């Protein structure tokens, strides 16, 4: 069995440049929320970037780390030009509902969501 | 048979074989198939290490010009373990003849990235890139052409669906464009039209 | 009742939910917040207009594929109220201009508009019928608004008893009037003690009170959070904002609570505060 | 009741004022564009009803939405409606745009234009042709001659 | 006016100005990762913040060999 | 074209060339001016619908 | 076989270079494309009056999405769903019964005009001529409401002429 993976040699070098990149995130997030004048306050985008970064925090396998990093660097290059809008940063937040919670009752009232 | 079926020329035929058997035997370090069909076009199917040294081997040599660079698409076939296809397309101004360069891949490990001998695969390569995921190590600039910036899925592969996961609408809410999942308006009908009684006897697979 | 009026599946973009909602006015501010919010819960919204087709027509592709639909009213006949009030599941009343007109004064929109839509409401057979009412609306003085509007809250509270009568505080949000008067401003100073609510609260608490029973007979009233001074709120708006008789005695007159009826703890709604919504909305300024 | 009179009379010069001249905007995405730029052309006219093809957005006293509207495109679309004056109609031309059409059922596509500004006008067909639109364009005149805006405003 | 007590000083205030330390309880040997229940992404937020507060870039393999307050301000003490 | 022994073409691709025409941009444009790219956008014919594939 | 051009020199003979010269600071072949125009000004515009004078088309147009039924019959339509499985956008939409009397029929048949490209694939698919491209091309709706044809709409459309279709039919049901 030979794979070849990206960058990675142990979840050490994962570590080091998934830091790096949130590094990269936190610089990244007062510029743009000056620069597209936005309406959220600063703590709640950072609250809510350290949460997207806390969602996937359950990968252990090197090449996929890889392909997250690689990931987050382009999303990043194209937040930080001014190539993505209003919109997409929007986008990435949820301030329109979709209010929809786990209880189960609250699925048997509006119904057929099991 | 002869009005209204095409004829062909087996003079063609011998020649794509010869050029095929030749071609197999002077790189014999990553040549698999060499596979010629009924009209004469021909196909070299390829391990994934000697992009760059059968590139450079077939755009020179004076017996194989192609300089003219055409499609790259790498086709989503499942039941494997190396799932995609790269497929170069080479045109020979010198000779007129279409050879079709199929190299094979998986979902994660990188081919070696075409771009630095053929100028035309840049865009096209980023293209894939976009579109499925392909990795292209030593390569300029990789970024999302033909997509959306915030969107993401590499929609072309069979694992993403027909209609997209998001869709947008304006709303005065927060006064701008935003994303949701998607409700269609209609159920976009399946027609199970895969008929049976086995149209081809000749391309029949052996069962087990 | 019959099929097509009960909730299916999820929710948003012509998912059928559950209530159909006559509304009245919706061509201002918070009715067309209010449509907004409807037409995300999904929700059939028949509203009646008076004026050109251009105003309903900026407010139309809010809904889905047809699910709202307009038609016409006057304050004068019962027949096109009636008409407008044949089907209805739920029935909102929103109507008032802030300055007396040639044809209408403050009184008989207030006092006249709910007797024959209550009359033809009650005759209809209607249910759930929310009406609005401005905050500490008294038989006392300065206001022929505010005595009107009293007026109006005995009429809906006396016939037709099991009516919400739901009052907010003054509220502040895109197109607000009193927040754009101080934009609109020169001056004078004076003192009131007064706590602004924000709007997408107020019509989030309307349409949870409206899909959700049992909450019914009972008025309402919306609080501000931070209750302070009004001129502290200027020197606040205009410090945000970066630059140095009837509405203004409106605002001057009286802000406080009533112990008496229940308000957003009843209903289960996370109250967005002056501070985070100014800032969002306070734009326009010197570049 | 000369008040009245002269309302109705003022009304009827104003709305015949708009719907006089009415030079567009030509958005124009795909195709549906290339039949708008034959309604310019020399047999179809547009000098005969005032109307001027004009690429101005800060002018637009109608604009014609052609073309295939896309997730990509909306907001860019929405903020050329935004610079518009506010005496402003919209026409949606083309089975694409006027409902999604033969993309409706994909992603990156919003499924008509109805989602993102108000409609008008729908005039549909693939291409609506020029002959169909000019019809389309005469019918939007008499929705102008039918505004009574005024009238409105005199018994408000 | 560059001594080591200065630069201790005032990386304890701006551990102090840190908001989700609970409570700041400083000490040579702290070690606020799992003594204090911190985690990592939380060690290189105040990492690059003392980088943000008063100097040098700091870089991955250094950020990551901290781990504990006073080797930090011992490595500024090395480094600047 | 590809196709699998079927009625429905399993992948089908075009090669545009309006897309590859507008690969090389800025080799094409280095040297001169805007209204000189609007008329380098002119001089390779453009439809903007086959450039997207 | 290739015919290329740009291929010659400016002459170096005197009389061609000081014509080049002449053009160069006399201004005259811009002159002389003011003539041309000048003469696309002096001739008659072709113009169609629009409202009165309507513009030219052929017999196989197709507009109006309408409906045919039998000589002093019933409805055309049996709904055998060729025209839904041809569909591709997949607009019409069918749901068929069959009524008291025994024939097989219909319920619900619905074209979405939105979707409607106006191929002709449903009516080269029909096999007995029910639905018919029509002739005319005004649709021109004010609401969206109101351009999602029903069934009878399609009848009453079908109803306000046949005579058009059916003259347009008769002279070219030989060529399809
Ligand atoms: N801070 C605030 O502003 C608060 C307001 N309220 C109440 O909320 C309601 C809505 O407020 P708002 O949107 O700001 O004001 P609007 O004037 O915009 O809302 C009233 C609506 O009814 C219509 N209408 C009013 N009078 C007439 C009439 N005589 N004939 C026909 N239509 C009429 C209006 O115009 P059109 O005819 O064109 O549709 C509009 O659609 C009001 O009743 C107000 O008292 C309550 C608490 C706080
Ligand atoms: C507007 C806001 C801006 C956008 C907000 C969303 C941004 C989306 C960014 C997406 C980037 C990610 O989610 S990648 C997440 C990586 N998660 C991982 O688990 C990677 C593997 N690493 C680990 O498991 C560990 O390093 C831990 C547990 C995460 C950290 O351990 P430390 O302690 O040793
Ligand atoms: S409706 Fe037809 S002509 Fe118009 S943009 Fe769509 S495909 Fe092109
Ligand atoms: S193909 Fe013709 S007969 Fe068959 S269902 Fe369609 S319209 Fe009816
Ligand atoms: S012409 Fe219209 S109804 Fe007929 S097949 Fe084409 S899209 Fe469907």
């Amino acid at each position: 069995t030979s794979v070849k993976p990206i960058f990675s040699r142990d979840m050490n070098e994962a570590k080091r440049r998934v830091r790096e990149l949130y590094r990269a995130w936190y610089r990244e997030v007062p510029n743009t929320v000056h620069l597209f004048q936005l309406d959220i306050s600063v703590k709640q985008g950072r609250d809510k970037v350290r949460e997207m970064f806390k969602k996937n925090a359950h990968v252990t396998d090197p090449r996929v780390v890889d392909l997250l990093v690689i990931k987050g660097k382009m999303e990043l290059e194209e937040t930080i030009n001014v190539w993505k809008q209003r919109t997409h940063v929007m986008r990435f937040f949820h301030e329109t509902e979709a209010p929809r919670p786990k209880d189960f009752l609250s699925k048997f009232y509006v119904g057929h969501d099991p | 048979t002869r009005p209204t079926v095409r004829p062909r020329n087996d003079v063609a035929h011998k020649q794509l074989s010869a050029f095929g058997e030749y071609v197999a035997e002077i790189l014999p370090k990553y040549v698999q198939q060499v596979q010629v069909s009924c009209f004469s076009e021909l196909e070299i199917c390829i391990h994934p290490d000697g992009v760059i040294p059968v590139l450079t081997f077939l755009r020179d040599h004076s017996n194989a010009q192609f300089k003219s660079l055409a499609d790259l698409t790498a086709v989503d076939i499942p039941t494997r373990q190396n799932r995609f296809e790269i497929v170069y397309n080479l045109l020979s101004l010198r000779f007129n003849s279409r050879i079709r360069v199929k190299t094979y891949t998986d979902e994660l490990t990188p081919v070696e990235s075409s771009v630095s001998v053929y100028k035309a695969a840049n865009w096209y390569e980023r293209e894939i890139w976009d579109m499925f995921g392909v990795f292209f190590a030593n390569h300029p600039d990789l970024r999302r052409i033909l997509t959306d910036y915030g969107f993401e899925g590499h929609p072309f592969r069979k694992d993403f669906p027909l209609s997209g996961y998001v869709e947008l609408r304006y709303d005065d809410e927060v006064k701008r464009v935003v994303a949701e999942p998607v409700e269609l308006a209609q159920e976009f009908r399946k027609f199970d039209l895969n008929s049976p009684w086995e149209a081809f006897p000749a391309y029949r697979q052996p069962p087990e | 009742l019959h099929h097509a009026v009960i909730p299916h599946g999820k929710g948003g973009r012509s998912s059928v939910s559950g209530i159909v909602a006559t509304v009245f006015g919706a061509t201002g501010f918070l009715g067309r917040y209010l449509v907004n919010h409807l037409g995300r819960m999904g929700s059939q919204v028949i509203v009646p207009y008076r004026c050109e087709p251009y105003d309903t027509m900026h407010l139309r592709p809010m809904g889905d594929l047809g699910q709202i639909i307009f038609m016409d009213w006057n304050g004068r006949d019962k027949d096109s109220i009636r008409r407008a009030v044949e089907h209805s599941n739920v029935v909102i009343n929103l109507v008032g201009r802030e300055w007396e007109t040639k044809n209408f004064d403050f009184e008989d929109v207030f006092v006249k508009i709910p007797q024959a839509i209550a009359q033809v409401s009650k005759e209809a057979g209607v249910e759930k019928f929310i009406h609005i009412s401005h905050l500490n609306a008294d038989i006392k003085s300065s206001s022929k608004y505010l005595r009107n509007k009293a007026v109006g809250e005995k009429e809906v509270r006396e016939t037709f008893p099991e009516a919400t009568i739901i009052k907010p505080a003054d509220i502040f949000g895109r197109e607000d009037r009193f927040l754009n008067y101080f934009a609109n401003i020169r001056s004078l100073g004076k003192k009131t003690v007064k706590q602004p609510v924000y709007i997408v609260d107020v019509t989030k608490g309307i349409i949870n009170a409206i899909k959700d029973p049992d909450a019914r007979g009972k008025t309402f009233a919306f609080v501000g959070p931070n209750r302070y001074l009004l001129f502290d709120l200027v020197q606040y708006v205009f410090a945000v904002a970066h630059r140095p008789r009837d509405k203004v005695e409106r605002i001057h007159t009286t802000d406080r609570t009533l112990p008496h009826l229940p308000g957003l703890e009843d209903l289960g709604v996370q109250a967005t505060p002056l501070e985070l919504k100014a800032i969002e909305v306070l734009r326009r300024h010197r570049t | 009741s000369r008040g009245e009179y002269v309302v109705a009379k003022l009304d009827d010069l104003i709305n015949w004022a708009r719907r006089s001249s009415l030079w567009p905007m030509t958005f124009g995405l795909a195709c549906c564009a290339v039949e708008m730029m034959h309604m310019a052309a020399p047999r179809y006219d547009m000098d005969r009803f005032g109307v001027v093809f004009r690429a101005s957005p800060r002018q637009s006293d109608v604009m014609i939405v052609a073309g295939t509207l896309t997730n990509k495109m909306a907001p860019a679309l929405r903020k050329v409606y935004d610079q518009m004056p506010e005496p402003r109609y919209v026409v949606s031309m083309g089975s694409c745009a006027n409902g999604g059409g033969y993309y409706h059922y994909s992603y990156s596509v919003v499924r008509g234009c109805d989602r993102i500004v108000p409609v008008d006008i729908y005039v549909p067909g693939c291409p609506p042709t020029a002959e169909a639109l000019l019809y389309g364009i005469l019918q939007l005149q008499k929705k102008i001659k039918r505004e009574k805006r005024l009238r409105i405003w005199y018994r408000r | 006016p560059l001594t080591l007590e200065g630069i201790k000083d005032r990386v304890l205030y701006v551990l102090k100005l840190y908001d989700k330390i609970d409570p700041e309880k400083l000490s040579v040997n702290s070690h606020f990762m799992k003594d204090l229940g911190l985690d990592s992404l939380d060690q290189v937020e105040i990492i690059m913040a003392m980088e943000d507060e008063f100097g040098f870039e700091i870089p991955d393999i250094d950020a990551e060999k901290l781990m504990c307050p006073q080797e930090i301000v011992d490595y500024i003490a090395d480094k600047k | 074209l590809v196709s699998d022994g079927s009625s429905r073409p399993y992948r089908c691709k075009i090669k545009a060339p309006g897309f590859a025409h507008l690969a090389g941009l800025d080799k094409m444009s280095k040297g001169h001016m805007l209204a000189d790219v609007v008329a380098i956008i002119g001089t390779q014919d453009i439809v903007f619908g086959e450039v997207d594939r | 076989t290739y015919k290329y051009v740009n291929l010659r020199e400016p002459s170096m003979d005197m009389k061609s270079v000081t014509d080049r010269a002449a053009q160069t600071l006399l201004w005259t072949e811009l002159i002389r494309g003011l003539g041309m125009t000048l003469s696309y000004l002096f001739r008659e515009p072709a113009t169609i009056n629009y409202p009165f004078e309507k513009g030219p088309l052929s017999p196989r147009f197709r507009g109006e999405h309408a409906l045919r039924r039998y000589p002093s019959g019933e409805e055309r339509c049996i709904a055998c769903k060729l025209c839904e499985a041809v569909c591709p956008a997949q607009a019409i939409t069918i749901e068929a019964e069959p009524r008291a009397d025994g024939s097989r029929r219909t319920t619900r048949y619905d074209i979405d005009m939105t979707k409607c490209i106006y191929c002709g694939f449903c009516q080269e698919a029909c096999p007995v001529d029910a639905i018919v491209e029509g002739p005319n091309f005004e649709f021109s709706t004010e609401t969206h409401e109101e351009l999602l044809y029903n069934k009878e709409k399609l009848l009453n459309n079908g109803d306000k002429w046949e005579a058009e279709i059916a003259a347009n039919i008769q002279a070219d049901y030989l060529y399809r």
